[PDB]
DNA sequence: CCCTGTCTGGCGTCCTCTCACCCCATG
DNA sequence: CATGGGTGCGCCAGACAGGG
């Protein structure tokens, strides 16, 4: 009853330089928008860095 | 019985054979279509929106035909001459029929 | 991924109980039911140290009430001529 | 085949080649079946489940007929117990004796003897009439029905279907704003407000 | 398999409705920061804890 | 449909040659198991078809048994008895079931059951009447041709198969062709193919020369041996006791034309006829043909023969990859070493020369009384230890005296022998004395001797830094063997 | 014969989905 | 059994009389 659909990057296709496009699959009817607005919303603000 | 096996053997079909979708009054040559399918879960034609323009489709319970091109000169035609991204303007005049409605 | 997860890590020898049932509870029909109390066979635990061939001079048992006691004996694991030392236990002996 | 021709050497009939097949029935429905009809021209035979759907309605009808006598005997009672409240009231002789005798019991000529008069009137009537009727339903029941020309018996089944609701159903107010419903949504995608609930 | 069972649908889902409310905090001396505060809805065949941790 | 049923039973009888009561047994069996599927419930089934009328009662059958395990098939004798008391223990009670009724399904199980009632009957009586076909060069037509095997048509249902192996490596059949093989092998595969076909073993030799060499099939000329390279070449030894036939001009024919026949039908294969001869040595002479053997020595103790041949024929005597030498040596059943005339007297003058050293270091005589024993035909220890008294003694200058002391010397050295090589590895001496300690296994015994501990003394003598290197032995178990080895040398 | 009134013919959107009912009558 | 006989459409258009 725990046990779910374990996802995982099928591919890494890093468009030309500075640039990456990373495809995750499977998850449920459901987890692709909240781990899409999670780490959209992390890598926005939290992320550290200097400027 | 329609087994395990057979859905692979049915997304090996579909890939690259367009379909005729057709609306029931067909007035003038965009009210024939041709498409690639993409399979549904269910027991409704999805239609892409613009398209609908082109068929005076709106969606208050109309319906549509679909016909399958059997042999490889009607697949050809579907493709090269009736495909929906070949007609992206009425034959009437010179204006854009996939118009965002 | 790393910063989600360390936001996440506070919260992450008469047989057994069945011979001491009385021979009813086998579902038998009514004639093979009031055959085996007419020759003084209460509990299962009787019924299963009698041999095949008492049942078979016992007063109206048929060669087929005899097929179905065996086959409900066996639905319980239970077999036709079992010896069980020291039946009926004393609990039983004041009934 | 010799050996089709050979039904014969076994038991018997004729041969073999006659297309043996049953009329198996067509896809698309589930259901359950909740009512069979079967309806027999008369003069043919009625097989075990003919029987067993005459014995049923024989069944209904004889225990629905019965309960109407008992229920308006029931009413007819308790209307005998509603008129002797008054003139010649037995509080502790009522229950006595058998219920089907309410009636020579302590009481003069009156509107009273009278209505239990009626009532008497009444009651053999339903006697006779629940009699007369039970006769005439169970004839109902046992003979056949004039149907087609040439055919034996009618089944009908009836399917219950129960059909939900599915991406492409119409539904629509009561104004004119029609609609094929075109997704079915989870629970959590569905925009809510500063509560809680979803719409 | 038999003919006198009956399936009904089933809805093993125990919460309703789950609300958070975000605010502001004032407990620890540094501001800027949050205070989460889920009001949930169960039918009681659930704890609260216990969702929030297998959540 | 009476009269029907004879008439069927009469027909089946006189076209399969089958008892008529097998065919019925056998219907009764086919009409059980038609019945038994018409059931939800698993019953036994009994099914009586009157021989007369062709009518047919079907039961309820109860397998009268001792103890019932299972209760819907099964009744125990005392319940059997009770319905009727002439009924034994295999039995069956009946009970008045609705006769299976034929149709179109019970009309095919039936036609199945008869067809493998045939296949068990009319064609195992016919392959039982071609008792020389199982074995002789039976004929097919090739059905299939798989990666693996060939499939063969026989006719009358029967499937023979040639397996890979069975097969001439140069040979491709295809469908429809006609193929002759031996039937070396029948085994139970009715359902497919029983029979095995070959055309690679020697007996696909030896009846292709019954067939074409009339006075081998009339038992005039015998075959007594075979050795077959296949489809490359072949040897065969021939024998008569006729001195007015020539036993290889019969088998060879009219230049050479029924040798040719076989050859043909084994696809180019060279066929050698020898003459069998009852002295081996003349028979493995005949054997090497065709290249010239110049002597033979015979080691009758190895089982083996060294064929001196002329410098010039030593390639035609050992043939193309070795083959004459290996056809010679399985057609003779010796093992057949062929060598120059000069490499045997070489070999011959090694072995001697070996031996006189053996003798000289084992039994303390000159090189000159050890030349004597050699040039009289000893070459081991072990026939100078056991040989009766009497060869010895034929010996010029052996006496009575002289030959006892050679016989205990011999027996001496022998035994020393024997004791120093089971001290070196674990043979029998590190075997007893090195693994009296419990807990020595013999490899660990051979494993404590090869450094120098043979004996159970010399094992309580070690530490258990000596041992440490011993491959399987830890220190707990070297100081346990080393304790042991203690306990029985000083405190026993 | 040159214009006028009448008389008959020919015709009128495309796909679908159910239903109900198909010749008396009788010597 | 087998056979035997309503009266709410409107325009166009050309052929057939019908005057003219
Ligand atoms: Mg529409």
């Amino acid at each position: 009853v725990t046990e779910f659909l374990k996802p995982r990057l099928v591919d890494i296709e890093q468009v030309s330089s500075t640039h990456a496009k990373v495809t995750l699959e499977p998850l449920e009817r459901g987890f692709g928008h909240t781990l899409g607005n999670a780490l959209r919303r992390i890598l926005l603000s939290s992320m550290p860095g200097c400027a | 019985r329609e087994e395990a096996v057979v859905w692979d053997i049915l997304d090996e079909v579909i890939r690259e054979h367009p379909v005729l979708l057709n609306r029931a009054p067909t007035l003038h040559r965009l009210g024939i279509q041709a498409f690639e399918p993409v399979l549904i879960e269910g027991k409704a034609i999805q239609l892409h929106p613009l398209v609908c323009a082109a068929y005076n489709a709106d969606f208050d319970g109309d319906q549509m035909a679909v016909h399958v091109p059997l042999t490889l000169e009607a697949q050809l035609e579907a493709r090269a001459l009736m495909m929906s991204t070949n007609n992206i303007l009425s034959p009437a005049n010179g204006e854009p029929i996939i118009v965002p409605s | 991924a790393t910063i989600l997860a360390e936001q996440l890590e506070a919260f992450v020898p008469e047989f057994d109980p069945i011979l001491l049932r009385p021979v009813d509870d086998l579902e038998l029909t009514v004639r093979s039911a009031n055959c085996l109390k007419a020759e003084a066979i209460h509990y299962i635990g009787d019924l299963v140290q009698r041999t095949e061939v008492e049942l078979l001079k016992t007063p109206n048992l048929g060669k087929k009430s005899l097929t179905e006691i065996k086959d409900v004996l066996a639905s319980r694991g239970l077999s036709l001529g079992m010896r069980l030392e020291n039946w009926p236990p004393a609990s039983i002996a004041d009934e | 085949t010799p050996e089709e021709k050979l039904l014969r050497a076994i038991f018997g009939e004729k041969a073999s080649d006659v297309k043996d097949s049953s009329l198996r029935v067509p896809n698309g429905v589930s259901g359950t079946v909740i009512d069979v009809q079967v309806f027999t021209r008369d003069g043919v035979e009625k097989d075990k489940r003919a029987l067993e759907i005459e014995e049923m309605q024989l069944k209904q009808a004889k225990k629905d007929l019965s309960e109407e006598l008992q229920i308006l005997e029931a009413g007819l009672f308790s209307r005998i117990r509603a008129v002797l409240v008054a003139g010649g009231v037995e509080a502790e002789k009522l229950d006595k004796l058998p219920r089907d005798r309410w009636l020579e019991l302590g009481l003069t000529d009156e509107e009273k003897q009278n209505q239990l008069e009626q009532l008497a009137e009444q009651y053999d009537e339903l006697k006779h009439e629940f009699e007369k009727k039970l006769e005439a339903k169970r004839r109902k029941i046992t003979q056949g029905d004039d149907l087609a020309p040439g055919v034996l018996k009618i089944v009908k089944v009836y399917l219950a279907v129960k059909r939900r609701i599915q991406p492409g159903d119409k539904m629509a107010g009561r104004h004119g704003n029609k609609g094929v419903i075109s997704k079915i949504n989870p629970i959590e995608d569905m925009p809510y407000d500063e509560n809680g609930t979803p719409v | 398999r038999p003919i006198g069972r009956l399936l009904v649908d089933a809805c093993y889902s125990p919460v309703e409705r789950i609300a958070y409310n975000v605010e502001a905090a004032r407990v620890e001396q540094r501001t800027d920061l949050d205070k989460l505060v889920i009001e949930m809805e169960t039918n009681g065949t659930i704890d609260p804890e216990e969702a929030i941790r297998r959540a | 449909m009476n009269k029907e049923i004879l008439a069927v039973v009469e027909a089946v009888s006189n076209e399969k040659a089958l008892p008529r009561e097998k065919i019925f047994e056998a219907l009764e069996s086919a009409l059980a198991t038609a019945t038994k599927k018409k059931y939800e419930q698993e019953i036994d089934v009994r099914v009586q078809i009157d021989r007369k009328s062709g009518d047919f009662d079907t039961f309820r059958r109860w397998l009268v048994v001792d103890e019932v395990t299972q209760p819907t098939k099964e009744i125990t004798l005392e319940a059997a008895r009770y319905e009727d008391e002439s009924l034994n223990l295999g039995d069956y009670v009946e009970d008045q079931i609705e006769s299976v009724t034929f149709d179109r399904i019970t009309t095919q199980t039936a036609k199945q059951v008869i067809v493998q009632k045939v296949r068990e009957a009319e064609r195992a009586m016919v392959v039982d009447q071609f008792r020389e076909h199982e074995g002789e060069i039976i004929t097919g037509v090739v059905k299939k041709v798989n990666r693996d095997n060939i499939s063969l048509d026989l006719g009358n249902n029967a499937e023979a198969v040639i397996l890979r192996e069975d097969m001439l490596p140069r040979e491709n059949f295809r469908p429809g062709d006609r193929v002759r093989g031996v039937l070396y092998s029948v085994r139970p595969e009715a359902r497919g193919a029983q029979l095995f076909v070959t055309r690679s073993k020697p007996e696909m030799l030896i009846e292709l020369f019954r067939i074409e060499v009339p006075e081998i099939g009339e038992e005039v000329i015998e075959i007594k041996a075979a050795a077959r390279d296949p489809g490359s070449r072949a040897k065969i030894a021939v024998k008569t006791n006729d001195k007015r036939i020539d036993p290889v001009g019969a088998c060879v024919g009219m230049r050479g034309a029924r040798v040719q026949a076989v050859s043909t039908e084994l696809g180019g294969e060279r066929i050698d006829i020898v003459l069998w001869d009852d002295n081996p040595a003349q028979f493995v002479i005949n054997a090497m043909a065709p290249a010239d053997v110049a002597s033979i020595v015979v080691d009758e103790d190895k089982h083996t023969m060294d064929i001196a041949v002329e410098a010039g024929n030593l390639a035609q005597a050992i043939g193309r990859n070795g083959q004459n030498v290996r056809l010679a040596s399985q057609l003779s059943g010796w093992e057949l070493n062929v060598m120059t005339v000069d490499d045997l007297q070489a070999k011959h003058q090694a072995e001697a020369h070996a031996a006189i050293d053996t003798f000289t270091k084992y039994l303390d005589i000159d090189e000159d009384f050890a030349t004597v024993l050699v040039e009289e035909g000893f070459s081991t220890l072990e026939e100078l230890a056991y040989v009766p008294m009497k060869e010895l003694l034929e010996i010029e200058g052996l006496d009575e005296p002289t030959v006892e002391a050679l016989r205990e010397r011999a027996k001496n050295a022998l035994a020393t022998i024997a004791q120093a090589q089971e001290e070196s590895l674990g043979d029998n001496k590190p075997a007893d004395d090195l693994l009296n300690l419990e807990g020595v296994d013999r490899d660990l015994a051979f494993k404590l001797a090869a450094r120098g501990v043979c004996t159970l003394e010399d094992l309580a003598e070690q530490g258990i830094d000596d041992l440490a290197d011993i491959e399987g032995l830890t220190d707990e178990k070297a100081g346990a063997l080393i304790m042991a080895a203690r306990n029985i040398c000083w405190f026993g």
